[PDB]
């Protein structure tokens, strides 16, 4: 009776951790704006880095979601 | 000549000759403040002792009313 | 340092057996002045001085008490 | 009454009568708040 | 037990808090002389520096509060500093005194802004170049800000001074509780206590200055 | 009226020399000191002074005060003295200046 | 504001010192011509 | 600064009070330890 | 019963994760302000990036809200 | 009751999502200060952006508060 | 009996959200420092913006505290 | 006894919210370092701003502590 | 039966701590973008530094995740 | 029974609060790196400012450890 | 029984606090990248500061973990 309740609470607590990837994506794209406003001829490589940075920051977020879906469903 | 300053006058009637009026106590406190001030503060080339003595009397006063709380923290019982 | 002892050897020493009669005479003088009530001659300056010396010897008694219970703060038990 | 209002109220009159009027209104407000707090307690 | 230092002190049954609140001005002796002792010299230099700092940003109507704001900063700073001595009772740890300091001054400034200035007083709730579809929202925000300014003043003083004192007391207890145990750790905790004491001196002065500066800004926004 | 040049000769910033001179006749040079130590030991032996956390906050603030005084005392004294000397010099200069002006006239 | 500007210098003096230092580090095959080409000869009245 | 040959009365009073203090301290220590142990045991 | 209680608690916890979206949006638009002040000729393209950045960071926050409505109303 | 208790706790949790909007408003106005120190001749345009940024960041925050109320009062 | 417990927990949770305003005020005044070190000729206007930013960022924190009290004392 | 338990839990939760002031004070003094490295001749005025910033950001965190104590001792 | 519930909720809490590594990776790669836009000829060494910083931030995040998995499975 | 349980939970929640101290130390020393790369001749003043900022962040963490210990020991 | 459960929950709550060290290490190494792109001749001293930063920030995070383990096993 208490396991499913704790599973809901743990799933919420786990999905809290997406705030980090949200903030990291904000930082990555703000830095893209700034670094492109400085030296726009690099616009390709800059953007490349952004994507990489994005895909890594969001990666952490997914881990959190993973644990959420590991707690909520797989257990 | 019963205006003798205390520390010179041995009598209890002197105690009742003083002006124990509100204005009298005000004058007494003000005269004490000005005696201290002129002796210790109101000099050129003055020292910080004229302030640390006031702060020591202040700390003694602060401990005096803080004793009702500390006497429950005594580490012996007798 | 050593100046402390320079003063203590004259002041902070016990009374030699030769000057206990002086102390007895002084005690007799004091009890006589208390008997005849002559202490009304003592200005409050000297009264305060005598009170401070009596307080000092009482503090001597209390230091002797803390050295006789082996513990400074209160009673160890 | 004498030598008090000569050393207390003659110097502080320009401020108590002219400058701090809004402070006096606000102090009435503060007293009202404190009365409502102590009364509901 | 823990908040014993914030309880209204009483000596022989009388409210010693009255004496403790009246004492700070006694440490500021004044003189009619032209060249006077070191205490008054240093204090007059400090008061002149403080007046020039706090009051240069105001117009001729806000500069009529020079006496009020300098008195406020001197009173609060001396009370906070005297609260650092051993066993002392600090009246700025009390929400009552801080509310009675904050509400009159803030209310006086806002009433001064609503008596004259009324067009600009009502215009201040909206920033200059605010876009149109956001004009309602930024009026609900700014308004409540103007209504929390007094409380957020008093609390900011109280919650700070109190907290500081609490922390120090707790660390003190630590040292005592560690006096009968490893002495190097006792000395490390004592060094933490010394750093905290210096920080508390700084915070006393900073809190005086910040209370006065926020009152000064509320006055500047209404003159 | 001119001020004196020195204060009241306090010792350790707490006790004036008048007390030591007043106990010099009856109890000598160590008299005040044995009175002080006796009073301290009687206070903290009969638990008139209760040792608590305030003892260590007191030691901390007293150490900070003594260090701050010994360190920034010379500087503050010299600062006040230089303030007064600059004001006096400016005043004497401005007096001689008006004397010279009226002599020129 | 660099350290030399706080000390009252200018960018002309900064440049002078830096150019003289770059000249002193030249191998002697170029050094004489370098110090001749950039040497000052004007005098102030 | 020259010392002061203190009054023999004050001196004798000092040391007699000190010795009486040693006596009283030991006496009350022995008077109080049993009652203290008794109370600490009865408090359990 | 206990399960709807935990559903409320977990929905609130999951909603906490919108703080990252708020912070990232703040960073993106602050960097837009700065990069437009620095190179005002690039404004248009800069704004483009800002939009992208915004649309990405908020997206993370949206996932959080989704999990909230996945707990409070769906499962 | 246990459902109302969890309503309280879930609203208190969902209210944490306003930290993001607070930090984002801080970032947007700090960047307004920096961008105005750089190019003070765009004070209008910049400020427009600033409010826009604010209006968006707080927006997310409001959602959280809204969600909180819709756990405390709606259901 | 249990609802007051949940009121305490929900008030603590709701007041967690003042961290965002702490961080936002930090950002606002740090950027005031930086932008004034860059262009000390705008010291007034810059400072004005800071106050605005502060007064807005802190606002969100009070929101959180508001909810805290509205869970702890009203309902 | 559940009320004292929830008092402890809510006090810990309320105490969480001082991370914001820690981070914001880091921001304020880092920006002091930067702005002073750029214009050291302004060391005085810059430092003043830092103080102000500190005293405000710290303020928010103490508000959290206030609630903590309000929950822990004053119910 | 309360131990399993506590393990679920504690694992959710433990995995909250990944938001820090998310935001830190975002910061590292945004600063990589900015530092490459300024000095595009130090690209290899700037990327080496970015790899190091991302490795350490991800290390903290994985410490949080492994504490979560230690609670959830290995007690 | 339940009171010691809540004491442990509250102690954990209160020690959450030094995350802000960690983040603020990161910000202070990153800004020290930046400001020293800018003006490498003010190394001593910049390091002293960094030490001051670090001390103040640690004080904001001490204000959380205080409530942690007031929960754990002096209820 | 309930004590061990709250020990699990409290260790999870306490290890939430490594997010601050993650974000701080991210900030330190991002600022290292930036300051080295500006002044690549200070590559050594800069790195030293970065090391020092990574030594302090992480310390805070480690403290959290210590507390967590102290709740889980020792006290
Ligand atoms: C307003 C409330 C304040 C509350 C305090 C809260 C905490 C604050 C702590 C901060 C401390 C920092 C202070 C530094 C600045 C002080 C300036 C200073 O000392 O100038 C003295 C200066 C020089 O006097 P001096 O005694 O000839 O110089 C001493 C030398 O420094 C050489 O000194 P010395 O070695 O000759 O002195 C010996 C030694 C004493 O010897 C010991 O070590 C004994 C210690 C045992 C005592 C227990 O020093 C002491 O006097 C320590 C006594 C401390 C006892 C305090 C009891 C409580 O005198 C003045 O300028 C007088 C006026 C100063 C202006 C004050 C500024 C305004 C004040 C506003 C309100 C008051
Ligand atoms: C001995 C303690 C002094 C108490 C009386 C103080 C006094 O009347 O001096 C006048 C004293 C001298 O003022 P002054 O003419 O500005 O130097 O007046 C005051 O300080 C204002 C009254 C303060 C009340 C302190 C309460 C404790």
């Amino acid at each position: 009776d208490i396991d499913t309740a704790a599973k809901f609470i743990g799933a919420g607590a786990a999905t809290v951790g997406v705030a980090g990837s949200g903030a990291g994506i904000g930082t990555v794209f703000g830095s893209l704006i700034i670094g492109y406003a400085r030296n726009p001829s690099l616009k390709q490589q800059l953007f490349s880095y952004a994507i990489l940075g994005f895909a890594l920051s969001e990666a952490m977020g997914l881990f959190c979601l993973m644990v959420a879906f590991l707690i909520l469903f797989a257990m | 000549k019963k205006l003798l300053e205390v520390k010179l006058g041995e009598l209890p009637s002197w105690i009742l000759m003083r002006d124990f009026s509100p204005s009298g106590i005000f004058g007494a406190f003000q005269r004490g403040y000005y005696r201290y001030y002129n002796k210790y503060i109101n000099v050129k080339k003055g020292s910080i002792s004229g302030i640390t003595m006031v702060l020591a009397c202040y700390v003694l006063f602060s401990y005096s009313f803080s004793y009702k709380h500390l006497k429950h923290e005594r580490l012996r019982k007798y | 340092l050593a100046t402390f002892w320079y003063y203590a050897k004259v002041e902070l020493v016990p009374p030699t057996p030769a000057e206990i009669p002086r102390a007895i005479q002084s005690l007799k003088k004091i009890v006589n002045s208390a008997q005849t009530g002559s202490f009304k001659q003592l200005t409050v300056k000297e009264a305060v001085l005598n009170g401070l010396v009596a307080t000092e010897v009482l503090m001597w008694f209390y230091v002797g008490e803390i050295i006789g219970k082996r513990g400074i703060i209160g009673y160890d038990v | 009454l004498q030598s008090i209002i000569k050393n207390i109220w003659i110097p502080m009159k320009p401020y108590y009568t002219k400058v701090y009027q809004e402070i006096w209104i606000g102090m009435g407000l503060m007293g009202f708040i404190v009365y409502k707090i102590r009364a509901a307690d | 037990n823990l908040f014993a230092s914030f309880i209204a002190p009483t000596i022989l049954g009388l409210p010693a808090a009255v004496l403790i609140i009246l004492f700070p001005p006694l440490l500021i002796p004044t003189s009619k002389y032209l060249i006077n002792n070191r205490l008054i010299t240093t204090q007059q230099w400090l008061i002149k520096l403080t007046s020039k700092q706090m009051m240069t940003m105001h117009n001729t109507k806000g500069r009529t509060w020079s006496l009020m704001l300098v008195s406020l900063i001197i009173f609060i700073a001396t009370t906070n500093l005297l609260g650092l001595l051993p066993h002392s009772f600090t009246p700025t740890t009390q929400l009552s005194m801080n509310l009675a300091m904050a509400i009159p001054l803030w209310a006086g400034t806002v009433i001064m802004g609503f008596r004259s200035k009324i067009k600009n007083a009502l215009a201040h709730f909206l920033p200059q170049g605010t876009p149109t579809p956001l004009i309602p929202m930024l009026v609900i925000i700014e308004t409540i800000s103007l209504l929390i300014q007094p409380m957020a003043l008093a609390v900011r003083l109280t919650a700070n001074i109190t907290a500081g004192h609490l922390l120090m007391h707790l660390i003190g207890s630590a040292t005592l509780a560690m006096s009968t145990i490893n002495l190097p750790s006792t000395l490390i905790i004592f060094t933490i206590l010394i750093l905290l004491t210096i920080l508390e001196i700084a915070v006393a002065l900073i809190q005086a200055y910040v209370f006065t500066l926020l009152v000064s800004l509320y006055l500047h926004d209404n003159t | 009226p001119p001020l004196p040049e020195y204060g009241g000769k306090v010792r350790y910033g707490l006790i004036p020399e008048e007390f030591f001179q007043f106990l010099y006749p009856k109890t000598g040079v160590t008299g005040p000191y044995v009175l002080g130590t006796g009073l301290i030991l009687y206070a903290l032996s009969k638990e008139i002074y209760v040792i608590s956390a305030e003892t260590f906050t007191a030691l901390s603030v007293l150490g900070v005060m003594v260090y701050g005084i010994k360190k920034y005392g010379p500087f503050v004294a010299d600062f006040a003295d230089k303030l007064n000397e600059q004001k006096l010099a400016q005043l004497e200069e401005a007096k001689q200046a008006s004397i010279q002006h009226i002599q020129n006239a | 504001v660099a350290y030399w500007r706080q000390a009252g210098l200018s960018y002309i003096r900064y440049s002078q010192i830096c150019a003289k230092a770059v000249r002193d580090a030249l191998k002697t095959e170029f050094k004489a011509n370098a110090e001749k080409t950039s040497g000052s000869n004007v005098k102030i009245v | 600064v020259p010392p002061v040959q203190v009054s023999p009365l004050i001196k004798l009073g000092r040391y007699s009070a000190l010795f009486l203090g040693v006596a009283y301290g030991a006496t009350r220590y022995n008077y109080l330890k049993p009652r203290a142990e008794e109370e600490r045991r009865i408090a359990a």
